[PDB]
């Protein structure tokens, strides 16, 4: 279950 | 003391905002003067008030149970009301029914915090649609309170709403009326409250949102919405909130569009056997399915007008008609780059290779994928 | 093997009716699918209690398969009305409907224990009149009690009558209607689990309900109750208990008789409980012409209202559970409700009054009466 | 809360 790529939390 | 008498509809109305906004604490103060009827309800987080017009036949004011006054107000028949404080208790009348409620000490009772100034308008129903729309995809646990907000941009008559729980992201862009046309500001403000503000029915054409004005924009605190005689002011979060719009990709190498209504339907027929459904996209049609043979599995294939290369990709299923349900549109566009990066799903209402640029919406719902097993 | 081909309001009805009834071994998780001539049979056991259904169906291929009750259910519920079809290949079935197509795993057909057989049957009502009646009485049983007795629902059979009574020891329905017997003389007293009952009145509608509990000097004799009607069968075991004695508490008169308004009371109770201590009690404070009904202490709140009421006797102060008041009030089913007094702390009766001095007041004969405890005041 | 005069029961 990745995360969105949120820079930066994932 | 205070007496007063109105009309229970507008009696339980007016208590009604102040018990969905929100020992001495469990009290609301009802205040009568030459402006009607004021009630008013505290929390160390969000306070609300709500006023009214009434027959002030003498004024004053009164403390008495929030729950007890708007679980009698909600039942009363629509009958006029009377209220009568004598003595620490408040005589309530209504028909033949009658009710003696203990009061508490005013002087007791915290003062609400001053709203802000106001920053902008715009319709309660776009407000109410807006925020119902974004507030699905903010986070619901509290060790990560970065995520248990809305965020709120507003650039002169340009507002921005976002959410997300690091999977989903939604983000919705309205236009409104500023208090000037350079206004700016960023503030977070609590999801559950601004949603739960937002459905509380406030009534009437407008709502009014104070943050402040200039450089004075969020020092407060502060959220206030007001409007129709009510108002209620929310704590704001702390925390930052992410940087997302460089996540919002400009084109696609694949793009389908599909009917809203069907795919939901699908997506909870497949999914009673999962987790995970699964989506197989190629010219003309997506095969939806989930489960595994050890409990079962289930698949459907439905219409889609397609373009690019076929797909193969995953999502949460729930996530997925969240994504659906918040787009207010009969029908859905998905913007695909890999199996392993966002979907963009777009609110779309009723031609080469690639890749295929994003088309301008002001809602957006960016969806991240699981892997396939 | 098994396949079969079926609309699905049909299958989805019969599904559901099973999971119903139903609703330990891991083997009981499953649903016995048969199809045999023009017919398809839908089976769940749990050792209380068993359900079958009966449905027309297509059968291209006759057999047997079981499969999870629980996840047809809920495929066959989410299902577009259309044509469903079914084809049990290797140890899955497939089911398929329009453009959805399922795969569910079976388990052996071979460790699904046999459903019992129902008794002969004793006589036949009216689907609704059975629904109803069972509803109304079925309030007063001690659902959920510790105390088995109280559980059941009480079946007295009398030729062509049939008397239902239910306690939870502080309140006693009894309603009384008449059937169909299959013989004059069939004479009867069961107890029956009052949760298995309601369930099954509840689905119970279309136009007949049939009651097997055998004939003869073997009435009751198998322990078993079975319910069928309109392709559907049911067996629920009897209570092992003895219910007790009640027709000694319906008096021939009363020291008072108030009428009244059911709707009205029962917003009024409503209203006044919301500041009840722990909702404990309701007062009644009757007198010619009115009822004051209030609740609550200085405390937390007072509440208080006036009713107006066809009064007899002399006044009368008693309290009640405000929630068994209540549900008896709804188990009427009428536009009026009297209330019989013996006063002193003794029950109160409710009977259904129908919207067209000094005593005793002869009781009414009806046939449905709430006997209701009253609370001492505090 | 007295029960019902049932006997035996209460």
């Amino acid at each position: 279950v990745p995360t969105l790529p949120l820079v930066p939390x994932g | 003391d205070l007496t007063f008498r109105l009309l229970r509809e507008s009696f339980a109305d007016a208590v009604s905002w102040v018990a969905k906004n929100l020992p001495v604490l469990s009290g609301v103060l009802l205040t009568g003067s030459d402006n009607g009827l004021t009630i008013s309800g505290f929390d160390y987080e969000v306070s609300a008030e709500a006023q009214v017009g009434a027959e002030i036949v003498s004024p004053g004011s009164v403390l008495v149970s929030g729950r007890l006054l708007s679980d009698i107000t909600r039942a009363l028949p629509n009958k006029p009301v009377d209220v009568h404080v004598e003595g620490n208790r408040v005589a309530l009348t209504c028909g033949n029914a009658r009710f003696s409620l203990p009061t508490m000490p005013v002087e007791d009772y915290p003062t609400l915090p001053t709203l802000p100034e106001e920053t902008g308008l715009l319709p309660a129903e776009l407000f109410a649609e807006a925020i119902s729309q974004v507030a699905i995809a903010a986070g619901r646990d509290d060790t990560l309170p970065m995520l248990t907000g809305i965020r709120v941009e507003i650039l002169g008559e340009t507002v921005v709403l976002a959410a997300t729980d690091r999977f989903r992201l939604a983000v919705r862009e309205l236009k409104w009326s500023a208090s000037s046309p350079d206004i700016e500001a960023a503030v977070l403000v609590p999801a559950k409250t601004l949603a739960e503000a937002a459905k509380a029915g406030i009534g009437g054409s407008d709502v009014r949102l104070s943050l402040g004005t200039g450089p004075g924009v969020g020092k407060d605190g502060l959220l206030g919405i007001s409007g129709n005689g009510k108002r209620s002011t929310t704590r704001l979060l702390d925390a930052e909130f992410p940087k997302f719009r460089q996540l919002l990709p400009t084109e696609h190498t694949a793009v389908a569009t599909m009917d809203v209504a069907e795919l939901i339907e699908a997506i909870k027929l497949v999914a009673l056997v999962a987790a995970q459904v699964r989506m197989e996209f190629a010219d003309g049609s997506v095969r939806l399915s989930a489960g595994a043979d050890d409990v079962g599995r289930a698949e459907e294939d439905l219409v889609v007008d397609y373009a690019g290369e076929p797909l193969t990709i995953a999502f949460n299923p729930t996530y997925l008609t969240d994504g659906l349900s918040s787009l207010r549109s009969e029908r859905v566009s998905f913007g695909f780059t890999t199996a392993g990066k966002p979907a963009l799903l777009r609110p779309v209402s009723g031609n080469g290779n690639g890749p295929f640029p994003a088309v301008s919406t002001d809602y957006v719902y960016l969806l991240m994928p699981v892997r396939l097993p």
